[PDB]
């Protein structure tokens, strides 16, 4: 049906150059906590 | 087994009595929901007043075995 | 910096429930066996306060007689 | 600014992780192979008494016998590869 489509995905690290030191730091801390919680959830849900 | 034991009224023993009168006596179907509800209170009392503290306590912060790291 | 894997939590609880072992000096989880964890092996802490959180008698269980205490 | 915050898939090589491992490295690591075995139902998780002694870990879904992570690959790699990816159409997955 002539459905052409193109998407471009840029590296995530080009985003972090658009914010401040403090904002990046607090964001990183929050992703670290979220990553730990998500690892916990994923493995628990996997086994059970 | 529910037998009487006389013990000195230490803070741990008073916690033991309180749990006997508010948690242990309850039926089996009712024990899990009440433990879930009073998890924070039970953990606080175990850490403050009982010889067997809550294990998942890191630098005084009540935590969980799933919420603490291997170190 | 890595929370316990759920497999390792299950292993930790099973080896807390290991019979050929001194009962652990803590409650690992709050579940149906919480009474067992709370009450089991509650006598030695009276004579071994050095193995207590603050070496506090208030945490331990000392059997004693109310009339003989006079 | 739009950011792909999360992603996943269900495909002929299981999840995005297992598909990516098969795409890049051409083989499954221990983690990828255990994920594939769990996906395919080769290994299930058991926790509690098993044959008397207390067992915690992966077992064989059919025989229920304990299976170690080291042996997951040696026991299920051939089956995973045979029944993953592009392969002969299986009538049992498309109603005979």
């Amino acid at each position: 049906g002539q459905k052409g489509g193109q998407a471009i995905v840029v590296h995530p690290d080009y985003l972090y150059g658009a914010i401040t030191e403090d904002r990046y730091n607090e964001y990183v801390a929050k992703v670290s906590a979220r990553e730990k919680s998500a690892y916990k959830f994923f493995h628990n849900g996997m086994i059970y | 087994m529910g037998e009487p034991i006389h013990k000195i009224a230490t803070r741990g023993v008073m916690l033991w009595k309180e749990f006997d009168e508010t948690i242990f006596n309850l039926p089996k179907n009712k024990l899990v929901p009440t433990l879930e509800a009073k998890r924070d209170y039970i953990i606080s009392r175990l850490n403050a007043d009982f010889q067997k503290p809550w294990f998942a306590t890191v630098n005084g912060q009540a935590r969980d075995l799933a919420t603490m790291t291997y170190e | 910096e890595q929370f316990l894997n759920a497999q390792d939590i299950d292993h930790f609880l099973s080896m807390c429930q290991n019979p050929m072992q001194k009962p652990v000096p803590f409650v690992p989880v709050l579940d149906r066996r919480f009474e067992i964890f709370f009450k089991k092996d509650s006598l030695w802490q009276s004579e071994h306060l050095e193995a207590v959180v603050d070496q506090d008698v208030q945490r331990t269980c000392i059997l004693h007689g109310p009339v003989a205490a006079q | 600014v739009i950011v792909v915050t999360g992603f996943a898939e269900v495909g002929p090589w299981g999840s995005a992780r297992t598909r990516w491992e098969m795409e890049a490295f051409g083989e499954f690591s221990l983690e990828g192979c255990v994920e594939m075995a769990w996906i395919m139902g080769f290994i299930s998780y058991h926790n509690g008494n098993l044959k008397g002694r207390p067992y915690t870990g992966w077992v064989d879904s059919k025989t229920k016998e304990p299976v170690d992570d080291k042996d997951v690959k040696a026991k299920y790699e051939t089956s995973i590869l045979e029944h993953s990816g592009i392969r002969l159409i299986e009538p049992e997955l498309f109603n005979g």
